[PDB]
């Protein structure tokens, strides 16, 4: 009894994925549609670490402490 | 070798016989070790009389909850004890109870089917809990938004007729319906002349006839008041319904016109027309090279989330049209594009387009009947609607009659200068008024 | 009536299976052992883009030619990828099928893989992943696979979100030239003569004679993942290591999942002969859905329970299902239940190959695994050759193994793996 | 440089659009002779020959 | 013959886009086929072409040309746009001949 997807009765279409490159005559039931979701906020390019001298101190040693403010920038310190 | 016509005539023939009760027993045989046996009853929402508007649905629920000789889950246990699958559905015109099983257990399943259509034990506690279950799944089917637009389109197209009401009916009828009303519905509409016993797969026709004579003998056969419930033609209404809820992310719009029904041959031609326009959703992997003009336009302009054409047939009536889901900003544009496609089929259909639609319809008709469940569905629905099983070679002969001139004549007969029925649900204020949609259904250049 | 199935093993390792049944339309499928099993940490999601690359330009046909030529004859091209193998299936009316075959030939042998087309396709794979993860069972099964295995089966069916916009044509070309070789493929034709398939295979399946790259050897780790998403329902899959395919223990585990309940048989049913549903329905007075999960691969297997329950009553449902499996792991079961489980399993197998798609998928997997036909009656007698002690020792092997748990929803009352 | 429309489909479109374009030309000719009060055609018609 | 090659390089000097540092493929008018071939270019060829066009625009703004030792010459005028453009017209001709029938 091969066909590993049909080994599982109800878990046939969950273990498998069936794309259709050229969609045929019969339409599939539950066509489906993505909702128009949101977008993530944009952020600046960060600091890469390409040397041992820049990486020093980046390893965390203390618990995470966050700080917000009315007119000071938000920060997180480890 | 073997061409298309020889393979189409090599398909085995469906044998139909009539019992003394008027029960129509039909079957067809293949090499399969399984079987699909079902009972199709000519009873739906069209026969309900606005006060028992969910009677067929509520019997369709209670049919599997126990009979007189098999009280409750023991019946259920029996079918699980043979590993068979039991399914049902209820339309506006037809009700079906079908079982997939093995062929080697053909007798017992027929016996089960027998009491399911004639010996159902309707208990008050089961009535209460299935009333709650039906309320739960009307709440569930309110989320299936294309079903909501389907119901809205039927209501606004068949206003004032028994074909507007849904199969599950209103909520108050679910809250108030009593066992006597269900008994009246089952005594009126579950008689033997309206039942087709269909079987598909590795089943002997004579064996099934012996089983139907043993079990399904004397189902009702008697009107008990000499009152035949006859169907009456329903008035089509060019109308618009607009359910507006801007909180939804996507909008579903269905546009329709009349189609002729089951027993008019140009349905086949109309099917070819749908095969020209076709279906699409966002996960189709063709790109900008799909053969359907509406699909390529909607891909290039990024209009749709999905669209889908339909032809829906009842007794001398039906709904022919399209249904799409998209965001708000696209809606108006797509309506224009969709109507333009229809007008192209009314005016300037070509021959390669008709040939492509014919090949699509050939593949749809053959590949739909793969397995015993859709074959059995085709048998039962064809004996209820056409009065006979139309063979696939007859379908191929009718598809071959279609050329471009008669196709655009039929499309001009059913689409051009006709008032549509429009249903909408979602952010639909960019969906135009009825005047612009109606004006888009004809060209000023012809 | 048709004749029996016909096999051919070409010298480059290609398997050819054909059934001549004079069907009105024919089905041609090529089965390749090139799933997501064969990626590693650097080319994740290559199988997802290769799944959607079935309508790109090849040599001999463009994207326009492939799409318009398959849609002009009304035929259909699809591809189905499992975590172990892919299947490219074309279908169409019989008098056209040979031209359809060469289209599939191109898609399976010489893709061009231009850069601009895959840069267009990556948005489509993001949209496809969103549509696929719209439901919760897919998300929890992919999480369960990522937790249960540490290599070669934790690779999901869908491309990860960081990799989108980063799959290049070079990774696709590397994947095709290392896994789409002729010693790992089966060409199966329903409704076509054997000489046509042999002629096409001798024409253009003579380029990659090696066995490719293989030997990934998935290992088991276990653990748990708990996706808090605050839904009203709580999904939870608890699995453990089980036997692979090629064993009588795999038959024992299939009999075990159909004994405990492996999905519905009745529309709006109560699942009365399911043991798990019986135990939870004795426990809980709220709606639920308990079933048995069994994913058997060629190297390892996962077996467990999959529960859907309410947010607050999740612990009672999960504990009742686990105690039901514990009770049937201690010999407490009836032989009539095992006989009904065997009947359910063989009825499901005979209904799976009832349609042409299930039959072609089954014979494609059989040709990929053994290269020879297993008739359905041999499968039924192998089902019938399973004792009760085999099912008992299968449940005992489940209960004594370290579990992989994936949970999704409001997990305030959902237990942890130390409390099963 | 109009060689893109040399095929059977555009000929099919052309023979589809012969009668509509001919009827639109008939409308244009009748409207032109109606608005201009042209004496060539309006003397060939029975009822309109009343003012001459 | 080689007379035609010498006459083509004389015409190359007489046309004058070599004096602005331009290639031959930079001087193509932006039709739809040309724009699609630009869209199919790799990013380094795209950046080189855009810088060449911007520098030529700057030089023609000042009514000046380059010094002669950085002029484009007839031999190293590489034809980068030719295979992309050839594939674009072949695909468009295939779509047109499909749509003709």
């Amino acid at each position: 009894m091969l066909s590993v997807a049909a080994r599982s009765g109800p878990f046939a279409p969950v273990l498998s994925a069936t794309s259709r490159g050229v969609a045929g005559a019969l339409r599939p039931l539950l066509q489906g549609a993505v909702p128009a979701a949101s977008e993530p906020p944009v952020l600046d390019v960060k600091r890469p670490f390409l040397c041992r001298e820049s990486l020093s101190g980046q390893a965390a040693a203390r618990p995470l402490v966050a700080t917000v403010g009315l007119n000071v920038p938000a920060s997180v310190r480890f | 070798t073997a061409t298309f016509a020889q393979a189409l005539q090599s398909v085995p023939e469906t044998q139909v016989s009539i019992l003394d009760n008027g029960l129509r027993v039909a079957s067809e045989q293949s090499s399969h070790a399984t079987c699909t046996v079902g009972v199709w009853i000519d009873a739906g929402s069209r026969y309900e009389t606005e006060k028992n508007n969910g009677a067929g649905y509520f019997l369709e629920h209670l049919a599997f909850k126990g009979t007189k000789n098999r009280p409750g889950n023991a019946l259920e246990k029996e079918v699980e004890s043979i590993g068979a699958h039991l399914n049902a559905y209820s339309t506006r015109e037809h009700t079906a109870y079908l079982i997939k099983a093995l062929s080697k257990d053909l007798p017992k399943v027929v016996e089960l089917l027998a009491d399911i259509v004639q010996n159902s034990s309707l208990e008050d506690s089961q009535i209460e809990k299935e009333r709650d279950v039906i309320l739960r799944e009307m709440q569930e089917n309110d989320a299936s938004m294309q079903n909501v637009v389907f119901d809205y389109l039927h209501a606004t197209a068949f206003q004032g007729t028994p074909l507007a009401q849904a199969v599950e009916g209103p909520s108050e009828n679910v809250r108030r319906l009593s066992r006597t009303d269900l008994t009246d519905y089952l005594n009126r509409h579950y008689k033997a002349p309206r039942m087709v016993l269909a079987a598909a797969g590795g089943v002997e026709h004579q064996q099934l006839l012996d089983l139907a004579q043993k079990h399904l003998s004397s189902v009702s056969r008697v009107y008990e008041e000499d009152a035949v419930p006859g169907l009456t033609p329903c008035r089509f209404t060019g109308s618009e319904i607009r359910h507006r809820d801007d909180a939804l992310p996507l909008a579903h719009v269905a546009i329709a016109v009349e189609g002729p029904g089951w027993a008019n041959p140009d349905n086949v031609t109309l099917q070819v027309a749908n095969a020209i326009i076709g279906h699409y959703d966002c996960t189709y992997g063709g790109g900008v090279h799909l053969s359907s003009p509406l699909a390529s336009v909607a891909v290039a302009n990024k209009l749709c989330q999905s669209f889908q054409t339909f032809n829906i047939s009842y007794s001398d009536t039906g709904l022919l049209g399209a249904h799409f889901v998209c965001d708000a900003m696209s809606i108006d544009d797509m309506v224009f594009f969709l109507q333009g496609q229809w007008m192209r089929l009314c005016t300037s259909a070509t021959e390669s387009e008709v040939t492509r639609g014919k090949n699509i319809l050939r593949n749809a008709l053959v590949s739909h009947l793969d397995g015993t469940t859709p074959v059995c569905e085709d048998i039962g629905r064809s004996l209820l609607t056409y009065g006979r099983r139309i063979p696939l070679a007859e379908w191929e002969s009718r598809i071959q009659e279609v050329d471009a001139q008669m196709l655009r004549d039929i499309c001009s007969k059913y689409f051009y200068d006709q008032c549509p029925a429009v249903a909408g649900y979602g952010p639909i204020e960019q969906l135009p008024d009825y005047n612009r949609i109606r004006s888009g259904m004809f060209w000023l250049r012809f | 009536q048709p004749q029996d199935l016909e096999f051919t093993k070409l010298p480059n390792g290609l398997v050819i299976a054909s059934l001549e049944n004079y069907a009105p339309l024919s089905r041609i499928g090529l089965f390749v052992k090139a799933g997501s099993r064969y990626e590693d940490s650097n080319n994740l999601g290559t199988s997802h883009l290769l799944r959607l690359a079935s309508s790109l330009t090849t040599k001999g046909a463009s994207s326009f030619k492939i799409t318009r030529g398959i849609e002009a004859v009304g035929g259909k091209l699809s591809v189905t990828a499992t975590r172990e193998n892919m299947a490219y299936t074309v279908e169409g009316i019989r008098s056209d099928i040979e031209i359809l075959m060469e289209f599939l030939l191109n898609v399976t042998t010489a893709p061009e893989f231009r850069r601009w087309e895959v840069a267009a396709l990556r948005s489509q794979l993001k949209i496809d992943k969103a549509v696929a993860f719209q439901n919760s069972q897919t998300r929890i099964i992919e999480n369960l696979h990522d937790v249960a295995y540490k290599n070669a089966l934790a690779n999901p069916l869908y491309c990860p979100d960081y990799r989108m916009g980063k799959i290049t044509s070079e990774e696709l070309h590397y994947f095709v030239q290392n896994h789409f070789t002729s010693a790992r493929m089966a060409l199966v034709g329903l409704g076509v003569s054997h000489s046509v398939l042999k002629q096409v295979a001798e024409q253009f399946l003579n380029m990659r004679g090696g066995l490719g790259l293989a030997g990934a050897k998935a290992k088991y780790r276990g653990g748990e993942i708990r996706e808090q998403n605050g839904d009203n329902l709580v999904h939870a899959a608890i699995v453990a290591e089980s036997a692979a395919i090629g064993n009588a223990e795999a038959n024992a585990f299939s009999v075990l999942q159909h004994l405990l309940g492996a999905g519905p048989h009745i529309k709006r049913g109560n699942n009365t002969t399911s043991l798990l549903s019986q135990s939870v329905a004795k426990g809980s007075h709220q709606p639920f859905d308990v079933s048995a999960f069994n994913a058997s691969y060629s190297d390892s297997g996962l077996f467990g329970i999959y529960t859907i329950s309410q947010a607050a009553a999740a612990g009672e449902v999960i504990n009742a299902a686990y105690n039901q499996v514990k009770a049937v792991a201690q010999g407490n079961l009836s032989s009539a239940d095992v006989q009904a489980a065997k009947n359910k399993l063989k009825a499901g197998y005979l209904m799976s190959v009832e349609t042409s798609e299930g039959f072609l998928s089954e014979i494609g997997s059989q040709a990929l695994a053994a290269g020879s036909y297993m008739p359905p009656s041999t499968v039924l007698q192998q089902i019938d050759s399973v004792a009760d002690a085999d099912v008992v020792k299968a449940a005992k092997k489940f209960v004594s193994g370290k579990k992989s748990m994936a949970a999704s929803g409001n997990l305030g009352h959902t237990p942890f793996l130390d409390e099963l | 440089m109009l060689s893109r429309f040399l095929g059977p489909r555009y000929r099919e479109l052309a023979r589809n659009w012969i009668p509509t374009a001919g009827m639109w030309g008939t409308v244009g000719a009748v409207g032109l002779v109606w608005a201009t009060d042209w004496r060539l055609i309006l003397d060939w018609v029975p009822y309109i020959n009343g003012k001459f | 013959s080689k007379w035609l090659d010498g006459f083509r390089k004389w015409y190359y000097n007489a046309a004058g886009f070599n004096k602005l540092g331009l290639m031959r493929d930079d001087t193509l008018h932006e039709t739809e086929d040309v724009k699609e071939a630009i869209r199919r270019l790799p990013e380094d060829l795209y950046n080189d072409r855009m810088f060449r066009i911007k520098r030529a625009l700057d030089l023609t703004m000042r009514h000046q040309i380059l010094p002669k030792d950085q002029w484009t010459k007839y031999e190293e005028d590489k034809f980068y746009l030719e295979p992309y453009l050839k594939e674009v017209i072949r695909e468009r001709k295939e779509r047109e001949e499909w749509a003709k029938k």
